[PDB]
RNA sequence: AUGGUUUGGCACCUCGAUGUCGGCUCGUCGCAUCCUGGGGCUGGAGCAGGUCCCAAGGGUUGGGCUGUUCGCCCAUUAAAGCGGCACGCGAGCUGGGUUUAGAACGUCGUGAGACAGUUCGGUCUCUAUCCGCCGCGCGCGUCAGAAGCUUGAGGAAACCUGUCCCUAGUACGAGAGGACCGGGACGGACGAACCUCUGGUAUACCAGUUGUCCCACCAGGGGCACGGCUGGAUAGCCACGUUCGGACAGGAUAACCGCUGAAAGCAUCUAAGCGGGAAACCUCUUCCAAGACCAGGCUUCUCACCCUCUAGGAGGGAUAAGGCCCCCCGCAGACCACGGGAUUGAUAGACCAGACCUGGAAGCCUAGUAAUAGGUGCAGGGAACUGGCACUAACCGGCCGAAAACUUAC
């Protein structure tokens, strides 16, 4: 999607490259993770492209996703039941709250899931 | 839908003929040499092609006397008459810049067939 | 550059005044009944419970 | 885009295989010359057989020019190569021959003897 | 006498004219304009005419303005400005609620546009003033950039108000004259203007018939 | 006779420290003017000069040799001005020279050593307190609280110039040569705005490919090796690109040309007067600007409800118009600010479609012993641009914020 504007996320690109594949793998495998507010800011459109592959899920599409998630059970889960459960709906498949600071640094921590509504 | 659309298609120009990076053709270019008109055609192979739409450039490089020439156009330019299609070239590139620092027989472009 | 002279003590004084904490602005919530404050920007993860409210 | 201490390929026959740029007439402190330009230059090589020796300071116009130039109809021509063709102060070439193409731009700067000697004009 | 309009930068194209040269041109949008007060000496000590431009909700208004609009009689607009006139004879053709559309101006005719420059942020020297800056090597140590010499020695040993040095640049009106509009398309609403205008796409710009040559 | 721009003289100034020449970067001022501008006489026929007045708005090039200033030379140019400001500018840069310690040559001294004689080499430190300057905010003020649009005292920016074509080969001139004035086009340097074209960049784009490890394996991919290296590369920023600018006009003037005439019966551009007269001056062009304390003007909106001490004023509370904070964002941006949206919503993301970039995906089939090639197929992949679409997030929300009175005139 739309690069960074300023400085990337870890320091540098492929770092960052590797912190997005990490929390989309973390996100779909568990459904909810808690992070620093731009981390999940910047992870909203990677995941929910990846879940628009898993959408239509096409071997082609698997090959897509399995370019960047690298985790084989967590791309299974993708195309078996986050797929198909998002089947009828268009766009906006996860959310953004935001929390309480944290301690150490206060940095603003934010919690992204997957929408259950439907 | 490209806002500058309605703008764009007053002017745009039809009958311009299909063709890609790496065909040859010869276009006929008319010129104005002391008040007079005639049309000085130009054949050599399409390097490049920009697309813009009305803004839509293409390359025309050939080989003339020892000197390479290249020559860019726009497309709807009306002072392109008339674009004749020869050959139809087989690249790999959208852009043949390669072929600047190539000479003869290693300039050759394979034809589709 | 190191300074060539003590600053009085109007001016740092002054200048120091300008180091200061800015108060955040609360609203209340109803969470498991009983009423608390709550900044604004914390309202939806208050109520969905999502922060630890002693 | 021809400036001081770059080098041109010459396109005539008197001669010379390579000259100097020393100066852009046309206006003072002037940066560039294209495609037309009045230059002064300094041969570096010459035939041994030539009229011309090298080191002469002689005047000379380009004619082609690697940097693209823009056109009044919106197109453009790129050559290979920086040529020049020596002339004298009458603006008619110091050669009878001319090798290579050249441009259009010859004809609104009045170099009617070197278009004509061309071999062809673009 | 001097005409003009309040208008919208939609883009640049390119068009050909009947010599078959290029003319780089600024699409504007010179869309409906409407005439909401007018000024004048004996009343406000100056003579202008004040226009009206774009759309917006009614509920986007506040009650000032959707006032004075309403005391005017029209519709509110969402962009509100003044065209300084020279005298009364000037504004004699202007009334409230009368409109004002792209047709005014002729095909050929010379126009001053004004608008907000792009923002460029805290821009330094080389950049904002022109600055040449120093040597890249020989041993320049960390003033690749940096101005160099401010004052001199002592004297008046102070800095000459109105030295050229950093700071923020761009977002300031900027008007560019003589630009000569190739064709005005009345269906449209649509200036098309040889040249180049100040400000970002979908800016405010102020269309004036040129003072120079006009 | 001026000047302290040259070498001088004095030593009042600092030895409990004032960087010593050139160069770079950045200036500002004077006119004793190099060009452009206006005139006079010409030992000025015209051209072109000579010389002298007025004139400081702008401009005043790139190189070779030398550390150089200076200077000579090479190309140009309208011209390649002279000077002041610690012979401007090292808490801005350089260390080539000078000016430590090493070493050598010539000369001097028996010797240690020495030479405003020569040559090679030889650490340039600092987080900005105050004034100053460039930008940006907070607070208060402008006699109720606000909101739109502005007038402008005052200030800043800009001010360059060339060639060619008609008038005209005329005037003048033995001929050669050679115009005044007025119109037009194309340029050089500089400045601004902008990204349609050209070109540069491109750390979440597309494709090729080397070494290696991994996804059990083939296939297909992934991590690392400067984004591993290459070929392209939309948006944004930008120039080498595009467009535009220096004006026209008026007023008062300088040198000067004058009209009308005294003192001084004539004369006299003058002591009364009235006129022409320049890139200088005031307007004119662009921009900032009511903290312009004379704190402006034209409008529009709210235009009210309590409690307390003592009723004199004051204090506190809650409000209206409106603003801000929290939220979604920007081509606006260090922060702040500015601008847009906030369910009565297209602000951002996602989704769909298009534009554009890349260049023919995976799988399957076919041909080939294989490398590989062809079909399915303008395929697949994808960021900025455009249009739809409330699917996700802009929230069942907090803080501020409206009137002593009197005098005179009508």
């Amino acid at each position: 999607p739309k690069p960074t504007k300023g400085p990337r996320l870890g320091g540098s690109s492929s770092h960052q490259s590797a912190l997005l594949a990490n929390l989309a793998t973390s996100l779909f495998e568990h459904g909810r993770i808690k992070t620093t507010e731009p981390k999940a800011r910047a992870l909203r459109p990677y995941a929910e492209k990846l879940i628009t592959h898993a959408k239509k899920g096409a071997l082609h599409n698997r090959r897509e996703v399995m370019k960047k998630i690298r985790d084989k059970d967590v791309v299974h889960t993708l195309f078996a039941e986050i797929g198909p459960f998002y089947a009828d709906r268009n766009g906006g498949y996860t959310r953004i709250i935001k929390v309480e600071n944290r301690k150490g640094d206060n940095a603003p921590m934010a919690v992204i899931e997957l929408v259950r509504e439907k | 839908m490209n806002t500058l659309d309605f703008v764009d298609q007053a002017s745009l120009r039809d009958d311009i003929p299909t063709f890609s990076p790496g065909d040859t053709v010869n276009v006929h270019v008319k010129v104005i040499e002391g008040s007079k008109e005639r049309i000085q055609v130009f054949k050599g192979v399409v390097i490049r092609r920009q697309g813009g739409g009305i803004s839509e450039t293409f390359t025309v490089r050939k080989e003339s006397y020892g000197v390479g020439v290249e020559r860019t156009f726009p497309v709807h330019s009306p002072n392109i008459d008339h674009i004749d299609v020869l050959t139809r070239g087989d690249v790999r590139r959208a852009k043949l810049y390669y072929l600047r620092e190539l000479r003869g027989k290693k300039a050759k472009i394979k034809e589709k067939r | 550059a190191v300074p060539k002279r003590r600053m009085s003590r109007a001016n740092t004084r002054s200048r120091r005044a300008q180091w200061k904490a800015e108060a955040p602005g609360l609203v209340t919530v109803s969470v498991a009944g009983q009423q608390r404050k709550v900044p604004r920007r914390l309202l939806k993860a208050a109520r969905l419970g999502l922060v630890d409210l002693d | 885009m021809i400036q001081q201490e770059s080098r041109l390929k010459v396109a005539d026959n008197t001669g010379a295989k390579e000259i100097l740029c020393i100066r852009v007439l046309g206006g003072s402190s002037r940066r560039y010359a294209g495609i037309g330009d009045v230059i002064v230059a300094t041969v570096k090589d010459a035939i041994p057989g030539g009229n011309v020796k090298r080191g002469d300071v002689v005047k000379a116009v380009v004619v082609r020019t690697v940097k693209e130039r823009r056109r009044a109809d919106g197109s453009y021509i790129k050559f290979d190569e920086n040529a020049a063709v020596i002339i004298k102060n009458d603006n008619d070439p110091r050669g009878t021959r001319i090798f290579g193409p050249v441009g259009r731009e010859l004809r609104e700067k009045k170099f009617m003897k070197i278009v004509s000697l061309a071999p062809e004009v673009l | 006498a001097r005409k003009g309009i309040l208008g919208t930068k939609l883009g640049m194209t390119q068009v050909f004219d009947e010599n078959n040269k290029v003319v780089p041109v600024t699409v504007v949008k010179a869309g409906p304009n409407v005439v909401t007060r007018i000024r004048t000496t004996e009343r406000d000590g100056y003579s202008a005419v004040q226009l009206a431009y774009g759309e917006i909700s009614p509920r986007k208004v506040i009650k000032p303005v959707a006032g004075q609009f309403a005391a005017a009689g029209v519709n509110p607009r969402r962009h509100v400005a003044e065209l300084r006139l020279d005298d009364e004879a000037a504004v004699a053709e202007y009334e409230v609620g009368q409109e004002l559309t792209a047709e005014i101006f002729s095909d050929g005719a010379y126009v001053d546009v004004t608008g907000t420059s792009k923002g460029k942020g805290f821009a330094g020297t080389m950049k904002r003033h022109g600055f040449r800056g120093q040597g890249a090597a020989h041993g320049a140590q960390a003033v690749h950039r940096r101005p160099g010499s401010i004052g001199g020695c002592a004297t008046p040993g102070r800095v000459f108000k109105g030295t050229r040095m950093s700071g923020r640049m761009g977002n300031d009106r900027v008007t560019t004259q003589n630009l000569k509009v190739h064709k005005v398309d009345a269906e449209n609403g649509v200036l098309l203007i040889k040249g180049a205008i100040p400000g970002r796409n979908g800016g405010l710009v102020v269309v004036r018939s040129a003072i120079k040559r006009g």
